[PDB]
């Protein structure tokens, strides 16, 4: 009865910059060392990242006990609105749980996720699904590459739900 | 079993 | 070079902002341009706050008042993370905006933020009793006093910018 969100990476964005998206574009992203795993927004553990054997996985560094254990109980661009701050959220997978399976968890703990590697990560603003999108290395620099993405209306649309 | 990535 | 070998590093003191949150309250763009002063904004009393550094959680605690400040008392160390800083009009109105009301920050070095342990008090700057800092987009736009009716916590506005410069703010 419990969600387990792995963020990939937060990519702080302008609206312009969200409607212009187009697949093949590869959004610059900051090599993730750590993965810090999320409940309903709420950071929970931190991990170091991987696959078991074809599924993407966490192997658990760090439970937040706190909060584990309280969880048991067609316009310029020069235009300012353009301009508005709209975060682009890559996640790495999630998996759903039992606040006890949760509570089970401990340092070394291998959570897969409910996804194959090398499928496409995906890629949500203001918590709605809106893109696909793949991870590249190029010279050690990490990039998200854009292979599926719904129109800039229905960009605009979700987003404002 | 796990492999890391990154 | 063959340099660094040999050398012996002279103190650093720099250092880092711990910021404390008292809530995050999604709002519309709308509402953000129609904000005045007497506006209460509906927030349920966090039973604990989490500290980030630049954005990143550090650390869990509780918090009351320490010296008439505002204060933080360590109840869980995020460790990894602390050890690695040592190391269609009406659409675009309905565009959401976070709006973050901020119990308070403190400047630290990193000594300072790695020595912290469960039990640490960390008084925050800003006296309790003025009013709290309140954001968007990481800019200063109002200030707010934490008030109640019933079990019913709201955040009201005590001063605010001109929609102009809230909407400025925005798209800086």
């Amino acid at each position: 009865e419990l969600e387990l969100v792995a963020n990939f990476a937060d990519i702080p964005l302008r609206l312009s910059q969200i409607l212009k998206l187009k697949p093949g574009d590869v959004l610059p992203i900051e090599k993730p060392d750590r993965i810090i795993a999320h409940v309903d927004g709420v950071p929970v553990l931190t991990s170091q990242y991987g696959t078991v054997n074809g599924q993407y996985a966490l192997r658990v560094e760090h439970l937040i006990n706190p909060i584990l254990n309280s969880l048991n109980e067609a316009m310029q661009d020069i235009d300012l609105i353009m301009d508005i701050p709209v975060k682009l959220t890559v996640e790495l997978g999630r998996t759903r749980m039992t606040i006890k399976e949760l509570l089970r968890l401990t340092q070394g703990s291998v959570v897969a996720l409910d996804g194959l590697a090398g499928e496409p990560l995906d890629i949500l603003i203001n918590g709605y699904l809106i893109a696909q999108g793949e991870v590249v290395v190029v010279a050690d620099k990490y990039g998200v590459r854009i292979t599926d993405i719904i129109t800039p209306s229905e960009r605009m649309r979700r987003l404002s739900r | 079993v796990f492999q890391q990535l990154g």
